[PDB]
Parts: C-alpha cells; structure tokens; sequence
C-alpha cells in the first residue's frame, strides 16, 4: 500500500478565511501513462465520500472554484481559498494511480464563529414512561458555541453521576454551533423519593454556571 | 446518470456470512472494474477488492483475501459482496465506487449509498417513544422547546421526523448511543409558544428492523402526571 | 487495456 499522510488532522478556520491540507505519499503517484492521479474527497457526516478535484488539479463538476489542487511527485495540496459552513467535513486525499486505491486519514475542518451560551431546557419523566417503572430526566443545551460545556446533574442538590447519557451534535452547517442532550434515569421509585431537580452546565459564555431545574409535581 | 443502488442495513450474527448488492447504471457495467470500499466508524477509508464485470476477473487486497468473495451478474448489472466468518470488526459500512479520469468528456467518481453491517448476537428490540413537554405554562417567552425520547431499540437505523417532515426548523435530532445491547435516541423542536398548543406537533418515529411506526404527539401538561 | 483503477495501460 502507497501511505497517504495529511497534516493537518484538525483544522480550525473562520469563515472567510484561507486554509490548507498537505498530502504526501510513500512512493511517487505518476503513472507509467504518464498521468498523476491523485484526487480530493469530502466527506460530510452520514454521507459517502465525494469528488472535489481529481488527477491533482481538476475540479469536478459543481465544486466551487474556491478550491484549488497543486503538487507533484509526492507532495500535494489543497487549498479553500474562502471557508463557508458549507466546506464542513472531512477532506480525504487518494491515490488511484497505484493498487490499492488508498486514502489519507482525513482533515477535519472546525469552524470559527463567536461564542453563543446554551439555551438549557429541562423535562420531567413522561406519564407514559413512569407506567414502566422507570423515570428518565432529560436537559437539552441548544446553539451553543465553543463545543467546551459539561453538565451537572444536582438532583436534591447532590451531583449526581450515575446513569447519564451525553449525545453531541456535530458543528451545525447553519450556526457553526454546537448542541447536545443530557439524560438522567432514575426508577419511578427513586424519582418520587425527591424534589429538586437540576441541570446546570458551565460554560465559556458565563462565569456563573447555566442553571435549569423544577420542582417535582409543581408548576 | 450513473448510480449505484446497494442494498440496506444487514444484521450479522458472529461467525455468519451477509452477502450485500450494489445495482450499476449509466455507464457499461462490463467494461471497467468496480471497486468495493469499508469505512470502519472511525473515518479511516480502506479498498477491499474490486471486479471485472465483463469477464468476471476479480483483485482482493491480501486482507480481505480470505474474508470477501466477489461477483457480478451481468445481464443484471449488479455485483454483489460476501463478507463471511463475520467477526465484530466486519462492523463498518461498505460502499461501492466506480472511478475514470480517462476520457474528459466523461468522469465518473461516483459511490454507493453504503451498506451499513451490524454483528451482533444481540436482538431486535422495538423502541419505546415518550413524547417530552414542559409541565404547565412555564413558556421563556417568544418560544418553547418540545422533544421526543426513543429509546431501547436494536439495530442502529431508526426514522425520526417532525410533523412528517413539514418541520425542519428548529429540529436538532442527537446521535443515538448504545447503552448494553440497546440503543437511544431523542430530538428537540423549538417553536414560538404562539403555535403549541394550538398547533398540534407530532413526533414520528419508525424503526424498520421491527416494523415499528409510532407516531407519538406532545400533549401539554401539568405537574408530572 | 485498462489497470484495476481503470487507467490506460
């Protein structure tokens, strides 16, 4: 196998400014054809890969001219010359003039914007799920921006680790902002025997941490 | 033109052997070679093997040499894949890619959708869906935030959606995580205390792998019953 | 022709 190697693997960049990804390869990509066929794919999440520029400088179709490829013999580049949230995902660089057909690792490329605090909500156990016995709290913490946040689970003012769940959203191609789900379950039985229950997470945008809480069966 | 129709997610058990499809059309099926391509979760892109539909000449890495068995029906343009002695790491999503930078009046760089395997021994569990609304009216002004709670389901692909897909607009839908042997998911909507109630707003909700399509709707509320 | 990433050879 021909080793792709990028650099860089984490890439932050604002909007409207320029970025860069190097690819380089064990061994040389010219084929005896005469042709070099090294391409560069972005894949956004969920997605397959997809054609940007193929054969080290050509663009596909549709791909915006803000993408540019240039290299030789072992060492390539790719360049935005203009960041959009659009441009959000992974950028592969392949080799296709040599088998196997191999990839880079990939280039993340992490936006920039101002900072945004949270919007915090918190939900009480459902009628529906008490029935079965169990009573699952939860707390979403929407648009916030940067992705540094934890959250704090007091249920009668004791923090409570055990039994949360954490799920995040990748980096929206709207808002460049983040967004995420705690969730705490408990047993009915252990959700009746208390009152306060509280959701607070620290966050860049306050110095003072975001609390959201309720007082079981009340308004 | 030019696509490449493969088959849907597949449920393997340790030790089984799935077979997987991928249709071809647009181009001529028999003479270029069609490539086969894993992408574990973790990002990394690694090629398996690729066929000559034409005369049915195949090319495997010696990895997946003793893992994958490659064929092609032609008259059918479709190829299909055998990934036997599964194991947990045969876990990843397959795609099926056909490539040609020759000829400038004709590229072709295109992808199956991706064939989503799951091994596990572990069985299907329909998902219990409750609806999630704030206890009285305890509005934060302009907007309010529903949600919807999916949870104890296997396999992995799940459908949610919001008033059929009519609300896209402040919807945010969280990676569902396994928790032993099952899954959970759960969605926020956010929309201006102006609609809900006196709008309805459903959660609707299917899981495939059982037939399940629930469609469970945010009632309000008052103190926790 | 063509090698297995379907280039002149």
């Amino acid at each position: 196998d021909i080793v792709m190697t990028q650099t860089p693997l984490s890439l932050p960049v604002s909007l409207g400014d320029k970025a860069s990804i190097s690819c380089r390869s064990s061994q040389a990509l010219v084929h005896s054809n005469g042709n070099t066929y090294l391409h560069w794919y972005l894949q956004k999440p969920g997605q397959s890969p997809k054609l940007l520029i193929y054969k080290v400088s050509n663009r596909f179709s549709g791909v915006p001219d803000r993408f540019s490829g240039s290299g030789s013999g072992t060492d390539f580049t790719l360049k935005i010359s203009r960041v959009e949230a659009e441009d959000l995902g992974v950028f592969f660089c392949s080799q296709s003039t040599h088998v196997p057909r191999t990839f880079g690792g990939g280039t993340k490329l992490e936006i920039k914007r101002a900072d945004a605090a949270p919007t915090v909500s918190i939900f009480p156990p459902s009628s529906e799920q008490l029935t079965s016995g169990g009573a699952s709290v939860v707390c979403f913490l929407n648009n916030f921006y940067p992705k540094d946040i934890n959250v704090k689970w007091k249920i009668d003012g004791s923090e409570r680790q055990n039994g949360v769940l954490n799920s995040w959203t990748d980096q929206d191609s709207k808002d460049s902002t983040y967004s995420m789900s705690s969730t705490l379950t408990l047993t009915k039985d252990e959700y009746e025997r208390h009152n306060s229950y509280t959701c607070e997470a620290t966050h860049k945008t306050s110095t003072s941490p975001i609390v959201k809480s309720f007082n079981r069966n009340e308004c | 033109e030019v696509n490449l129709q493969q088959s849907g997610t597949v449920l393997a058990r340790p030790g089984a052997s799935v077979r997987m499809s991928c249709k071809a059309s647009g181009y001529s099926f028999t003479s270029y070679w069609l490539h086969w391509i894993k992408q574990r979760p973790g990002q990394g892109l690694e090629w398996i093997g690729g066929i000559y539909p034409g005369n049915r000449d195949t090319r495997y890495t010696q990895r997946f040499k003793d893992k994958a068995k490659l064929t092609a029906v032609t008259s059918a343009n479709t190829a299909y894949m055998e990934l036997s002695s599964l194991t947990n790491e045969d876990s990843a999503v397959y795609y099926c890619s056909i490539i040609y930078f020759d000829y400038a009046d004709f590229i072709m760089d295109y992808w199956g959708q991706g064939t989503t395997v799951t091994v596990s021994s572990a069985k299907t569990t329909a998902p219990s869906v409750y609806p999630l609304a704030p206890v009285c009216g305890d509005t934060t002004g302009s907007s309010v935030t529903l949600g919807c709670l999916v949870k104890g389901y296997f396999p992995e692909p799940v459908t949610l959606t919001w008033n059929s897909g009519s609300l896209s607009s402040g919807v945010h839908t969280f990676p569902a995580v396994l928790q032993s042997d099952l899954y959970t998911l759960s969605s926020s909507v956010t929309v201006t205390s102006s609609t809900w109630p006196s709008q309805s707003i459903t959660c609707n909700v299917a899981h495939p792998a059982s037939s399940t399509k629930v469609d469970k709707k945010i009632e309000p509320r008052g103190p926790t019953i | 022709t063509k090698d297995t990433n379907n280039n002149l050879c």
